[PDB]
RNA sequence: GGAUGACCCCAGGCGGUAGGGGAGCGUUCCCGAUGCCGAUGAAGGCCGACCCGCGAGGGCGGCUGGAGGUAAGGGAAGUGC
RNA sequence: GUGGAGCCUGGGAGUGAGGGCGCGAGCGAUAACGUCCGCGUCCGAGCGCGGGAACAACCGAGACCGCCAGCUAAGGCCCCC
RNA sequence: CGUGAGGGAAAGGUGAAAAGAACCCCGGGAGGGGAGUGAAAUAGAGCCUGAAACCGUGGGCUUACAAGCAGUCACGGCCCCGCAGGGGUUGUGGCGUGCCUAUUGAAGCAUGAGCCGGCGACUCACGGUCGUGGGCGAGCUUAAGCCGUUGAGGCGGAGGC
């Protein structure tokens, strides 16, 4: 009988606080949402999936050693060129990446997916941007 | 030198999108005030012989 | 007497250039280079067709558990569910319900939590 | 018709190898396996022979498309002199006939016709039979064949 | 109505000459002449006498008007080359391929 | 209401009004079949189970048809391998009539 | 089952290099041919989403082409890149 | 025990560079993607399909074709998946 | 081409008939546009058919955050043919290590191949050995020749098994 396939739709706007939340535990969901596999209508090659505010991300728990044992990393293409950044520093600096890396590598790799990682938004909040928007509040 | 030499042959694609920059550009031009002839400006008009605004040259 | 090739080769070779007609540069060019390429094509169509099979059923499944974790329990209990009512509409057909007819859908994962 | 000399050196060229031009694998080349003059001709046993001519003439007259004439009427030689005389005798030209006489005569008047193929009997034999549709012989051509196959 | 005139085996290399039509493809007669005046390039030379001869055809033949002849379209095509032979280093004989152009210009009327 | 039925080892979901494409059925063109239901829907909601006892629906033969030409082939590298097969899928075109209960 | 290749039913086998075997396709040429097709268009070419064949292929149609072509059944090879 | 079992006679072969893995030894150094034998296996010829990130030979499984149907093997069921 | 002995090519086709395109127009010419001839002139002499590589022009779809043996699967958008369907294209998603050869093993960074077209390799003779379709069977068969034929076959027993 052909399968349903969806026409296009209005994307439903979100909001979440981290605060406390085990990072990647969290970013694990966020992910779903992002690709909308929590959507009956899921369709992979096509991106309706939620748009994700977070909120609060600089509070973001995490197990471990690994405030000052996980190590971030970039590479720029010198001799040398490798950046080891150590989890506390991050939050230190550029908070809102923490949890944008993790969300990220939780991502499908390809065109589609670099798409839906545009629609997370992240703020070391509160306070968001997107009033305009009226996100719906959600619970883990 | 050791006599470098194409390892592959170049495709059409490849080929044609290196001429992407080969494009003529039309001469410029402008009309001259006393002939109305189009001429390149800056230089004295040969269909009528004048620049600016006078007799240089008996065409 | 003589058979010179005559007719036989180009014929044979338009047969398979036709075949490749859309392919990237020689590949609809060039007759080899058509063969090459439609024997490839040849094997994906195969090995996808198998593919396409099991490509809408794990799509189903993912339509199916969105709806299924909407109504607070999730795909694998479900379909337990299903088998200990006696349910057995295909999972092609269990997608379409969960979006298209959301109350029978409903109805079915009640059975569900009531058979488990 | 070319030499045998070796083209260019067996190496060091950038070219392939190769000896003369000659070599079939040349256009200039001669053919692999070609045609040459043979016989295709063999002896199929006497017996077989016999039988054909016999099973050949058996076949046609099964037929009721085989007949023997006593003699030609008045044919002498004149082609529409034989067209007559085949009139009479059922032969119309609708159907093809192989005329198997020993005259001369009657040949000659039969010959040029397309519907008819002309014989003398020490020639009968079981293709120009198969070829046509309706066998006609001599009594005297009827027994020379008797006398073939005895 | 169009007017067509070619010019065949001019003894000119078509990726060179096909740099100077591309020029004038679709503009009005008089810019055309225009441009291949001022423009400095061997091929300008050859397509005027080949814009010029369609002009006339036009005006002469097909009965248009030459206020109103535009270049509707045209096209150099490649006619066979004159094979050469460049003798070099060693030994070795080079075969430069001297090129032959068919240009073509295609003249229609310009309605308003 | 639409159902759920059963028939060349697939389901579909039917309608009436609905020309749809089964496996071919030992059926004369013209002739008219019914197929087992496993689930009714839209205002009477009723879940076969397996199938629902006294439903079936009711579908005519329009015809038989072979399906498009799919070209099968299979090719093995360095091998000299290379097998080409023409398969036309058999194919039965109904025409559901009503549903039942 | 029928009565011997006619089809139907039922069951089982059917990855495959070297390699063995079996059934076919197409090319040139002969018999068929004093024939048959052919200018109301041969061969050949370019199309096709149509028909037949598992397939190699074979039709059918349109355009080109302008003088050849060659069946059922057989025969013989300079027979398929 | 009726199996692409077997035995007999004849036509045609290819093969006579193997390889990895498990196990038993010799050599080696209780080294080598080592070497040399034995039993077995698989690749060879299953570089076809699932697992193993990737990957001939480890696990799973011997692919006639089609399906937008169902049960499973190894392996898995946080997101990539 | 080689001092020479010697080596040794390529290169066939308008049409039924030259009726081989007067005259005019752009042009130094070449070429072309008209006119004219012709059943046909993309049969116009660079001439029958006019395949493919290859080069252009125009049209449709497409492409400048994208990762690739170039495909395949699915869905989607735009163009087209039509009026539950087709055709073209391809945005996204899944999947995916060219062909040949040689190899224990090749996508392989091992061989061969620029692409297209045409040429290119399991034959023939005489023996042999199985199988096989036939003929005849304690028998079977002729060879060279001769006669006949002018695509007609017959005779020939020497001989062989």
């Amino acid at each position: 009988m052909k399968t349903y396939v969806p026409k296009q739709v209005e994307p439903r706007w979100v909001l979440i606080d981290a605060e406390g939340k085990t990072l990647g535990r969290l970013a694990t969901k966020i992910a779903t949402l992002l690709r909308g596999k929590h959507r009956p209508d899921w369709t992979p090659n096509v991106a309706m999936g939620d748009f994700v505010v977070v909120v609060n991300a600089d509070k973001i728990r995490v197990t471990g050693k690994k405030l000052e044992q996980k190590i971030y990393t970039r590479y720029s293409g010198y001799p040398g060129g490798l950046k080891k950044i150590p989890l506390e520093k991050m939050l230190a600096t550029h908070p809102e990446r923490v949890l944008e890396h993790a969300v990220k590598g939780m991502l499908p790799k390809g065109p589609l997916g670099r798409r839906l990682f545009k629609r997370l938004k992240v703020y070391a909040g509160p306070d968001h941007p997107h009033q305009a928007q009226r996100p719906e509040k959600l619970e883990v | 030198a050791k006599h470098p030499v194409p390892k592959k042959k170049t495709s059409k694609a490849r080929r044609d999108a290196r001429r992407s920059h080969h494009a003529l550009t039309p001469p410029t031009l402008v009309p001259c005030p006393e002939c109305k002839a189009m001429k390149p400006p800056h230089t004295v008009c040969p269909e009528c012989g004048y620049y600016a605004g006078r007799k240089v040259l008996e065409v | 007497p003589r058979a010179k090739t005559g007719v036989v080769r180009r014929r044979k070779h338009k047969k398979i250039l036709k075949l490749a007609k859309g392919y990237w540069g020689l590949r609809s060019k060039s007759f080899r280079k058509a063969r090459e390429t439609l024997f490839a094509a040849g094997n994906y169509a195969y090995a996808h067709r198998k593919r396409r099979k099991r490509d809408f059923r794990r799509l189903w499944i993912v339509r199916i558990n969105a709806a299924c974790r909407q109504h607070g329990l999730n795909y694998s209990t479900f379909i337990h569910g299903l088998k200990k009512a006696g349910i057995e509409v295909d999972r092609k057909n269990l997608a379409d319900l969960a979006v298209r007819e959301p109350q029978v859908f409903a109805e079915l994962v009640e059975r569900a939590k009531a058979a488990q | 018709a070319y030499s045998g000399r070796k083209i260019w050196p067996q190496k060091h060229t950038g070219r392939a190898r190769h000896g003369d031009i000659g070599a079939p694998i040349f256009v200039g080349g001669g053919v692999v396996f070609g045609p040459k003059p043979r016989d295709y001709s063999y002896t199929l046993p006497k017996k077989v022979r016999k039988k054909g001519l016999a099973m050949a003439v058996a076949d046609r007259a099964r037929e009721g498309k085989l007949l023997l004439v006593e003699a030609f009427a008045g044919v002498n030689g004149k082609t529409k002199e034989f067209l007559a005389w085949a009139k009479e005798a059922g032969l119309d030209g609708s159907e093809s006939v192989l005329l198997v006489t020993g005259n001369e005569l009657v040949r000659r008047a039969a010959r040029n016709l397309p519907w008819v193929v002309t014989l003398a009997p020490e020639g009968l034999n079981v293709y120009d039979i198969v070829r046509t549709e309706r066998l006609v012989m001599d009594l005297d051509a009827w027994e020379v064949f008797q006398n073939r196959i005895g | 109505m169009e007017a067509k005139a070619i010019a065949r085996y001019v003894r000119i290399s078509p990726r060179k000459v096909r740099l100077v039509v591309d020029l004038i493809r679709g503009k009005s007669l008089e810019e055309a002449r225009n441009i291949l005046r001022y423009t400095n390039k061997r091929g300008a030379y050859f397509v005027a006498k080949v814009l010029e001869s369609a002009a006339a055809n036009a005006v002469n033949n097909h009965d248009m008007l030459e206020d109103r002849l535009y270049v509707k379209a045209a096209y150099v095509d490649e006619g066979p080359a004159l094979k050469r032979v460049l003798p070099r280093a060693r030994g070795r004989a080079d075969i430069i391929k001297k090129r032959t152009s068919h240009i073509t210009v295609i003249l229609g009327e310009k309605h308003g | 209401m639409f159902a759920i039925v059963k028939t060349g080892g697939k389901q579909y979901r039917v309608e009436p009004g609905l020309k749809l494409r089964v496996e071919k059925l030992d059926a004369e063109p013209g002739a008219t079949v019914e197929l087992p239901v496993l689930l009714l829907g839209g205002e009477k909601t009723v879940v076969g189970t397996p199938v629902v006892e006294g439903a079936s629906v009711v579908a005519e033969v329009l015809g038989h048809g072979r399906g498009k030409k799919i070209l099968v082939s299979k090719f093995k590298a360095k091998v000299q391998y290379r097998r080409k097969k023409g398969h036309r899928q058999p194919y039965t075109e109904l025409l559901i009539k009503e549903i039942r209960g």
